[PDB]
């Protein structure tokens, strides 16, 4: 890849949803939402190995079909009221489909079959894009029409994206799946409060992405992919158990960590709406969440796998990684709760 | 040549236009009058008809302010006959 | 009495293409110093029917291997649309006047396309399909050239309309301002036909027939006026849109004249070129018309739509 | 007018069927996908038409254009899809199960 | 570089042609004195009616009738 | 008259169903050639022919490139057509049925504002400017130029990096 | 965890670079001749194309 | 009215040239009459296999050339708008563009057919 | 409106064409014109909640401009009518509804 | 010689000549000895719809004069 | 609702032009300068009122004055005026460049005599 066609991709993914955010029409946050679709393919499909070509068949297909679905959507809200941004006065069956479409978009369940594949197949930095800046245009779109959208749809969205994220990477090896469900069970947190509050899930999103960012990050610094591989960190960089540590139980949502802000703000705008069920099942389903982090951890660093002969070399080599926006964020990630008021309003 | 033809072109379009200009008046009030007389022969008629049928008001409009909506072609060419209607709708479109 | 118009614009197109195709053999014969037809009738003006007679007296083929409702349905639209694009045509009044005639020009010739490719697929024969894909090279190389051309020709008529073409060359040609558009367009025109040099859709010297090798007497003959009507159509196109006939409202005959003499000239000319030229090789058309012609076609398309700016020639809406 | 616009939304309500609901083949799908576009294309034009609103006419035309760089790009990954397994079908990209 | 813009013109004159009019067509326009001729010639149309305004008696830069000489001539584009 | 625009609905419906039906991608292109067609033919019957025209060239361009590929990627030994399955077949009859059966059920049951058979071809050109020069559909269309820049530019930029990515993708 | 679904799965490579069947080539053959006006009339020539 | 009359008179023509082509002559079909022809010796195998697209990329390219095109197209019309500097600027990008994405196609040797 | 960043700008770059209302090519008017400026206009500094109770009438008036479901309405019932009295024998058409009129001019 | 050739030439240039005086001149004999008005735009149209209305027979090139306004 | 106001029948007649479109093109040029008054006053009623009931008596008015300019013509200039606008209805648009040797002599006609 030579730097005009990186230059020519990277603006696109940039632009892709700066335009949808910035723009008044819905016309243009499709034509948005199809600039980052079209310009991320090529950064998948670069390794150019067949999990890499069905991970870009499976997204593209499945983007596609949620983008002509919000178009069609549009169209019937232009056919009706004459308009083109929605209003008070839309069909719920409109507002609904495309509820459905943008979730579609993002992965939630039970539209989420696609997400762990999609994530397993590309490499890291992908993912990361995938799962932090891809989760945007959607949530603005779903902000800029939250007193529209129904409560009962986002709701049993939510609970069970929840169940499904945390029953799902329960049992899973491999790390990009966990971060898959991951996504899937945090993005069911952000959609649950969207239509009582919508400057939380905006919260809980950057939180997350502040969060998964540096877990990433570490990922890639020993090219790690399995339990196993982050069980050799203690020989490799064992400077960075404590960080990932810190920040595993911080995503599973436990005090004193900023990851247990987002949880605890939106069980609190809920209940103050008489949520109390879903909130209830919420945090106990967060717990296994949790667990999975917990037995993470376990293998990482409160204990001491095995390791081979030949990461002796990688003692005896230098690393150049990680940069200085790993450590700013892991401790803007953990030892932030204090700030909270700051962060929340 | 054909920056000086085009010119050319271009006033005689201003000639032809100014035509159109000085006649649209008389246009205007003929299909202004005609549209008022279709609508008055379709309320004689309409009064004809639903002469009986209970809680019906002729002239009653389907709109609660009191300015005048232009009709549409359905209202104006209803009670007529197929073809003075169909030549309203694909008379230009199906070339003279 | 507009079926009596209809009769008056088909028989005679069907009769012209019949003695296109006499006037072709005649003319490459006296190229290759040959005569060409003259015993069938007095210097040969029966060997048209003659053909055409023995083909439709002749057992038609119905293979094995082959989809027979594409089979059949090919040569119809072929047939149909060849047609059908010159109703359009003002020579100087049009059987039907249409605003976007260019455009249903474009649009019914890049259908003509498909009667090849559904030709050559339902065969089910290697060489048939070749000529298939041969076919989709060659359109793929010369659509994007024709449209470009068009346009920027159009910028000076002001519409896509065939009958301002008229009153914009009352005075003069387009072919002053647009010879090397003309030139392009002629090219393309020659490619759109799949005549020489660029008889590959049909190479006899590479594939024996090509989408044709299947196909026996009947519907082989309405493929074979469905390109020599075509063949004259284009020839119609360039001469009422670069060449313009003399238009005195008083005096349309003399238009229909003129037009006839340079659309004659022109195809003349195509069968020059058949018989003057060897044939291309299908992947240095596209070499041609993406490295050569699409380059200076966009820069002329740039020119042009300049040059009614700085010159406050723009021309009008009707 | 309302049952042109029932007609074409059938019409796309039976395209997404399709695209839905998989066969072997994949481009299948993607001619479904690029049925959706053409009755969306309709309406939108024909909504502009009736309400005579030529300053949303710009509009379908990008529709075409956006659904045509999709297809290009579904097209690519036919294209290595086919490399990789020597056929386009579904069943086959199978493997990410884990 | 003359050797190579030479060499060029011999072997691949196409491109020269591309470029050299591509720079005309966008100079062009900033060269003529007829350019601001465009934009008037298209705004002098009347495509739709001259709707007329009402006598407050405060428009005296304003006809009273087409003839009246006030406003707008086209004598520019009668003699151009 | 009257049935026009309802036959030319129809003729769109059964070919999109026909499509997604899924035979071999040279009749669904077929299928979709013919819907485009009918496209056209309706929205010249609304009133603009610069659109149909426009989709029409698209499309064609279009199957033209998916029958190139799909004879190169997406055929079979035998392809299927819509008689080849006796159950295809029977579901686009069936389909066929179902539009007959909700079009006469509706006009039934249902009120007039989606079908009404009787008051056809009422509603198709509600409102017109019976004085007017200026109404083609391709002065809109050009508005992009002058007035709706911000179109062109994402057009042209998305065709732009169409390019490049169609490209990154297909390199080997 | 296992199941009887799960037992035929195999942990993926570490590379994602899956070992896959060599998908042998399928070359069109043809008959080039004889009765071919190109080839001089007893000629045959089958080969194959890629393309 | 009229076009739809032409279309059909030609439709008609067609059909009834083909009925009395398929209805007139004298038949006799036997297998190795209606086989089909692959140079007076058998086919080895179906004509209905995959065959090898080298100009993919070319085509996939004249998809968004063809869009291109739909967006020059309105110019005519565009030409007639007072805002005559925008118009200008916007289709000298456009075509400026275009050029740059062939010139860049060009060079990294996409035009080039695969071998 | 996530990012009002034309508002901070002072631009319009898809905001100028939204609705029905807004400016057309060479100052035609889409349909509805007047309904969608009234609605507008009175939904403008109260909010969507408001205006959705206070501009009920306005936008139901636009709503039938547009939609036009009991102009068809009351014509299917005329027409229905119409056709019940011609089967039992009740009314005539006038020459002007039977193609025989005076076309004026 | 070169001179056998013109028999097939004239027949097809007599051909391609029919068409457009035919339609011409069916023209001039259908629409009143005049060139069929041409609708490019409503506003022709709503003329000629006009003349067909004022006219006593439904035609548009039945043209009513000075002849007409007394 | 509310009911919606038609005029009658007769309210709503004039005397008619029933006069073809060659011809009015071929007198507009001159309809203008003579009638602008009436025709300005009827169409800004129209325009301000946005109602065709409330603006009918100017229209009346408008039909009027194109009578009386009509009969100015049919009085003094009937003949020129007649070959122009019968060379003028030939056209397939009925373009003025192709009668524009009539046109001068209808418009000296008038230039003189009225
Ligand atoms: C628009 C497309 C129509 C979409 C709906 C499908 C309606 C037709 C389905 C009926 C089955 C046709 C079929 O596929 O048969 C295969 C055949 C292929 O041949 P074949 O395989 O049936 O060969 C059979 C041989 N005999 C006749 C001896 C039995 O193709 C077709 O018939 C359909 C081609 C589609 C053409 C559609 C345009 C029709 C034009 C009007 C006439
Ligand atoms: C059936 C199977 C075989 C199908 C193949 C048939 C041959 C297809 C030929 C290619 C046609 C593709 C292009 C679409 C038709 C052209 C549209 C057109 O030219 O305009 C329609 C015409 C009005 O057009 P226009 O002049 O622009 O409007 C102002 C007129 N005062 O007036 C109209 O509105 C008439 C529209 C009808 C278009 C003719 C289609 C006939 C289909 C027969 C089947
Ligand atoms: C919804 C409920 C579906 C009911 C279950 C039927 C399952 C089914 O047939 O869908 C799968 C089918 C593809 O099946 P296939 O892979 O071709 O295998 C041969 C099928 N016996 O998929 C398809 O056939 C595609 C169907 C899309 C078109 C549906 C329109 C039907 C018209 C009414
Ligand atoms: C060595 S060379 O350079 O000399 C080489 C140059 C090329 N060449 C040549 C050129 C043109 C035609 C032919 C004879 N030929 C005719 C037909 C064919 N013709 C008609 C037909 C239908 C209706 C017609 O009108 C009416 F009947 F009235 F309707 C008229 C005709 N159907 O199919 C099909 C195939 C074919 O080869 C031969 C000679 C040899």
């Amino acid at each position: 890849m030579n730097p005009i066609t990186l230059a020519i991709i990277y603006f696109t993914i940039f632009l892709g949803p700066v335009i949808t955010m910035s723009s008044t029409n819905l016309m243009l946050m499709w034509v948005g939402l199809e600039f980052s679709l079209l310009a991320i393919i090529p950064m998948l499909i670069n390794k150019k190995n067949p999990r890499s070509t069905e991970a870009a068949t499976k997204y593209f297909v499945t983007q596609a079909t949620a983008s002509m679905i919000i178009l069609l959507a549009i169209v019937l809200n232009y056919k009706q009221l004459g308009t083109w941004m929605f209003q008070q006065q839309t069909n719920g069956l409109i507002l609904n489909m495309t509820l459905m479409a943008l979730s579609m978009k993002l992965g939630l369940a039970p539209f989420h079959f696609w997400l762990p594949e999609v994530t397993q197949g590309i490499p890291l930095h992908m993912g990361l894009i995938l799962l932090t800046w891809q989760k945007i245009a959607p949530l603005s779109i779903l902000i800029q029409i939250y007193p529209l959208l129904n409560s009962t749809i986002i709701l049993m969205l939510a609970i069970t994206s929840i169940f499904m994220g945390a029953w799902g990477g329960l049992n899973q090896t491999q790390m990009r799946k966990i971060m898959a469900y991951s996504s899937i069970a945090h993005m069911g947190w952000m959609l649950a409060i969207l239509p009582y509050n919508p400057s939380l899930t905006l919260l809980n999103l950057m939180i997350y992405i502040i969060l998964t960012a540096p877990m990433f990050m570490a990922l890639m610094l020993n090219n790690s992919m399995t339990i196993n591989s982050i069980s050799l960190l203690w020989n490799k960089t064992p400077a960075m158990l404590t960080m990932i540590s810190l920040m595993l139980l911080s995503l599973g949502g436990l005090p004193p960590l900023t990851g247990f802000l987002p949880k605890w703000i939106i069980i609190t705008e809920l209940m103050k709406n008489n949520c109390l069920i879903m909130a209830t099942l919420m945090a106990m389903m967060a717990l296994l969440n949790l667990f999975f982090y917990t037995r993470l951890i376990y293998s990482t660093s409160l204990t001491m796998f095995p390791t081979n002969n030949n990461s002796k070399m990688m003692t005896h080599q230098t690393k150049t990684k990680p940069n200085l926006m790993f450590s700013t964020l892991a401790i803007m990630s953990t030892m932030t709760l204090p700030l909270a008021p700051q962060l929340i309003t | 040549r054909m920056m000086r033809w085009n010119q050319e072109r271009r006033r005689l379009l201003i000639e032809d236009l100014e035509a159109r200009i000085a006649l649209m008046p008389l246009f205007q009030a003929e299909k202004d009058r005609r549209t008022l007389q279709i609508l008055r022969e379709n309320l004689e008629e309409e009064a004809i008809i639903m002469k009986d049928v209970p809680n019906w008001k002729v002239g009653e409009s389907v709109f609660h302010t009191t300015r005048w909506v232009p009709p549409l072609i359905g209202e104006m060419y209803g009670l007529r006959t197929k073809e003075e209607m169909s030549n309203a709708n694909f008379g230009f479109t199906w070339y003279t | 009495m507009f079926f009596i118009n209809i009769l008056t614009l088909l028989v005679p197109i069907l009769i012209a293409m019949a003695f296109l195709t006499l006037v072709e053999r005649k003319i490459l014969g006296y190229m290759q110093l040959r005569k060409g037809p003259n015993i069938v009738g007095p210097y040969g003006i029966l060997q048209p029917f003659a053909d055409a007679m023995k083909l439709f007296m002749k057992e038609p083929m119905r293979p094995l291997t082959t989809s027979m409702s594409l089979f059949i349905i090919a040569p119809t639209l072929s047939l149909t649309l060849a047609l059908s694009l010159w109703v359009p045509l003002p020579m100087p009044h049009p059987l039907i006047n249409l605003n976007l005639g260019i455009l249903f020009i474009l649009a019914t010739s890049s259908l003509s396309v498909y009667s090849i490719l559904w030709s050559g697929w339902a065969s089910n024969s290697k060489y048939s399909l070749f000529g298939a894909l041969r076919a989709v090279a060659q359109t793929i190389s010369y659509e994007v050239t024709m449209a470009i051309i068009l346009l920027s020709v159009l910028l000076m008529n002001g519409s896509y309309s065939l009958q301002t073409l008229i009153t914009t060359q009352e005075h003069m040609w387009l072919l002053l301002p647009a010879w090397p558009m003309a030139m392009m367009w002629f090219i393309s025109t020659l490619a759109e036909t799949n005549r020489a040099p660029f008889d590959l859709t049909e190479g006899e010297s590479e594939l024996v027939s090509g989408f044709n090798v299947e196909y026996a007497a009947g519907p082989f003959a309405l493929f074979f006026m469905a390109e020599y009507t075509n063949i004259i159509l284009m020839n119609a196109l360039t001469t009422i849109i670069f060449l313009g006939p003399l238009y005195y409202i008083n005096l349309p005959e003399l238009y229909s004249t003129n037009f006839m003499m340079e659309a004659l000239l022109l195809s003349s000319t195509f069968l020059w070129i058949r018989a003057s030229y060897p044939r291309f090789r299908y992947d240095q058309l596209m070499h041609l018309l993406w490295k050569n012609f699409l380059p200076l076609t966009l820069a002329l398309c740039m020119w042009h739509i300049s040059l009614p700016i700085f010159t406050a020639g723009v021309p009008p809406y009707m | 007018m309302p049952s042109t616009f029932f007609n074409l939304t059938m019409a796309f309500s039976l395209s997404l069927l399709g695209t839905l609901m998989f066969r072997s083949h994949l481009m299948s799908t993607l001619l479904c996908l690029e049925g959706m576009v053409l009755s969306l294309f309709i309406m939108t034009s024909v909504t502009s038409l009736n309400s005579n609103s030529m300053s949303s006419m710009p509009i379908p035309i990008t529709i075409l254009v956006f659904a045509a760089c999709e297809a290009a790009v579904g097209l690519a990954l036919l294209v290595k899809v086919s490399n990789t397994y020597g056929t386009d079908y579904v069943q086959n990209l199978n493997l990410l199960q884990c | 570089i003359s050797a190579f813009l030479k060499n060029a013109w011999a072997k691949e004159p196409v491109l020269v042609v591309s470029f050299s009019v591509w720079g005309l067509a966008i100079i062009m326009p900033m060269i003529s004195p007829y350019t601001k001729y465009a934009s008037m010639i298209n705004k002098a149309t009347p495509y739709n009616y001259p709707v007329p305004v009402r006598d407050d008696g405060n428009m005296p830069d304003v006809p009273s009738h087409p003839q009246d000489p006030l406003g707008p001539s086209l004598d520019w584009l009668k003699n151009l | 008259m009257n049935n026009y625009i309802f036959v030319l609905s129809s003729l769109f419906l059964v070919g999109c169903l026909g499509l997604a039906l899924k035979p071999s991608p040279i009749y669904g292109g077929l299928g979709l050639i013919v819907s485009g067609f009918v496209g056209c033919l309706m929205v010249l019957g609304f009133g603009g022919s610069f659109l149909g025209l426009m989709v029409f060239l698209i499309y064609l361009g279009g199957m033209l490139v998916v029958f190139g590929y799909t004879t190169a990627m997406a055929t079979e030994e035998y392809p299927e057509t819509w008689g080849s399955n006796w159950l295809i077949l029977g579901f686009l009859v069936l389909g066929v049925i179902m539009e007959v059966f909700l079009i006469c059920v509706l006009n039934y049951y249902d009120e007039v504002g989606v079908i009404n058979l009787d008051g056809l071809g009422d509603w198709l050109m509600y409102e017109v400017d019976d004085v007017g020069v200026m109404l083609e559909g391709g002065i809109g269309v050009a508005a992009m130029y002058s007035c709706a820049t911000w179109m062109m530019v994402v057009a042209g930029w998305s065709l732009f990096a169409g390019i490049f990515i169609i490209i990154e993708i297909t390199r080997d | 965890y296992p199941s009887k679904e799960t037992a035929h799965w195999k942990p993926p490579p570490w590379n994602d670079v899956d070992i896959l069947k060599e998908k042998a080539v399928t070359n069109m053959t043809l008959n080039f001749g004889p009765q071919h006006p190109a080839a001089h009339g007893v000629l045959r020539l089958v080969l194959e194309l890629s393309g | 009215m009229n076009l739809y009359t032409v279309i059909f008179i030609n439709i008609l023509l067609s059909l009834t040239l083909i009925l009395v082509a398929f209805w007139l002559p004298q038949m006799n079909l036997y297998s190795e009459k209606a086989n089909p022809y692959e140079c007076g010796f058998d086919p080895t195998s179906s004509a209905r296999l995959p065959f090898s697209m080298k100009f993919f990329l070319v085509a996939i390219t004249f998809l968004l050339f063809d869009l291109e095109i739909a967006l020059l197209l309105p110019l005519p019309w565009a030409i007639q708008t007072i805002k005559t500097s925008t118009m200008m600027i916007m289709a000298f990008i456009l075509v400026t563009i275009l050029s740059l994405g062939l010139a860049y196609e060009w060079t990294q040797k996409g035009l080039e057919w695969t071998e | 409106p996530f990012l009002d960043i034309q508002k901070k700008l002072g631009i319009s770059l898809d905001r100028h064409f939204m609705f029905l209302s807004a400016e057309q090519p060479y100052k035609n008017a889409a349909r509805c014109h007047a309904f969608e400026k009234e609605w507008i206009e009175c939904a403008h500094g109260i909010g969507g909640t408001r205006a959705k109770k206070e501009c009920k009438i306005e936008f139901d008036d636009f709503e039938e401009c547009l939609l036009r479901y009991k102009t068809m309405r009351r014509m299917h019932d005329i027409k229905k009518q119409r056709e019940k009295l011609m089967k039992e024998g009740k009314y005539t058409p006038p020459p002007h509804h039977s193609g025989r009129e005076e076309p004026r001019p | 010689m070169w001179f056998e050739i013109l028999p097939g030439l004239a027949i097809m240039g007599v051909c391609l000549v029919i068409p457009g005086v035919s339609t011409a001149y069916i023209h001039k004999f259908t629409n009143g000895g005049k060139e069929k008005r041409v609708a490019r735009v409503q506003y022709q149209w709503y003329l000629m719809e006009r003349d067909r209305r004022i006219s006593g027979v439904n035609r548009y090139y039945v043209s009513k004069g000075l002849e007409n306004i007394d | 609702p509310g009911i919606v106001e038609l005029p009658t029948l007769e309210e709503l007649k004039v005397e008619e032009v029933k006069v073809s479109s060659a011809v009015l093109k071929a007198a507009a040029h001159h309809y203008g300068a003579q009638c602008d008054k009436t025709n300005k006053e009827f169409m800004l009623c129209r325009w301000e009122e946005k109602d065709p009931r409330r603006c009918l008596k100017e229209g009346k008015l408008v039909n009027g004055c194109a009578l009386n300019f009509f009969r100015q013509i049919k009085s003094h200039c009937a003949e020129p005026f007649t070959e122009y606008w019968t060379c003028l209805d030939y056209s397939n648009m009925q373009l003025f460049r192709h009668c524009r040797q009539q046109q001068a002599k209808f418009d000296q006609c008038v230039l003189d005599k009225l």
